[PDB]
């Protein structure tokens, strides 16, 4: 049984490719011109590519729409990796459609046991490498932030959750950062950081997306 | 020219996929590797030209 499966075409209609030259990250589009990504995924020169299944052919449903802006939460901490949030402002609106479309923020923050879906074009080898064409999905529960804080210990903020599988095998890795984590139609988790990818007792860490609502909600309005 | 220069290349943690250089001694030039992002050592540059000026030779 592995992890990760093809989502399908234009099923999870909220996942951007942010675009460099490659894929260097994914993200969530939130309304029309803004998406939600991973601090450390900052780069200048961001192309956002929406609409996608394959990442490497043109299958028609494409908006390939560059960024004006890109703002990185103030408390954004390289280090620590604390507020591992950006906000990425589209030159032009999406068209949106059913093959392009928006999730919508949490109203409140998801509990331990939680079932989710991350996506993503990330390395699909745990150990190993092997970067897919094609979306791919994984639904992973919410872990507990007691259990997370014992995965890693000193090192899990307020900022962050854990979730995934304490057995290994299933998670997100290297090409997933920025993406969603999808709880009950909610947006609940930015994709972060991990030890490897799906090591045993190393879940992944997440964003905890339901501490910035307000923050966002506000900084897409004035910007 | 460095000691930093001869150290492997480090993802770390960070889970982009950002394609970046390192020296690689053992090939004798300068390398691409993935950066997940975050917490980058120092043989890790953003072009092979930045790589080859400061760890070439080494
Ligand atoms: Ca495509």
């Amino acid at each position: 049984i592995v992890g990760g499966y093809t989502c399908g075409a234009n099923t999870v209609p909220y996942q951007v490719s942010l675009n460099s030259g490659y894929h260097f990250c994914g993200g969530s589009l939130i309304n029309s011109q803004w998406v939600v990504s991973a601090a450390h995924c900052y780069k200048s020169g961001i192309q956002v590519r929406l609409g996608e299944d394959n990442i490497n052919v043109v299958e028609g449903n494409e908006q390939f729409i560059s960024a004006s802006k890109s703002i990185v939460h103030p408390s954004y901490n390289s280090n620590t990796l604390n507020n591992d949030i950006m906000l990425i402002k589209l030159k032009s609106a999406a068209s949106l459609n059913s093959r392009v479309a928006s999730i919508s923020l949490p109203t409140s923050c998801a509990s331990a046991g939680t079932q989710c879906l991350i996506s993503g074009w990330g390395n699909t080898k745990s150990s190993g490498t092997s970067y897919p064409d094609v979306l791919k999905c994984l639904k992973a529960p919410i872990l507990s932030d007691s259990s997370c804080k014992s995965a890693y210990p000193g090192q899990i903020t307020s900022n962050m959750f854990c979730a995934g599988y304490l057995e290994g095998g299933k998670d997100s890795c290297q090409g997933d950062s920025g993406g969603p984590v999808v709880c009950s139609g909610k947006l609940q988790g930015i994709v972060s950081w991990g030890s490897g990818c799906a090591q045993k007792n190393k879940p992944g860490v997440y964003t905890k997306v339901c501490n910035y609502v307000s923050w966002i909600k506000q900084t897409i309005a004035s910007n | 020219r460095p000691d930093f220069c001869l150290e492997p290349p480090y993802t770390g943690p960070c889970r982009a996929r950002i394609i970046r250089y390192f020296y690689n001694a053992k090939a004798g030039l300068c390398q691409t590797f993935v950066y997940g992002g975050c917490r980058a050592k120092r043989n890790n540059f953003k072009s092979a030209e930045d790589c080859m000026r400061t760890c070439g030779g080494a």
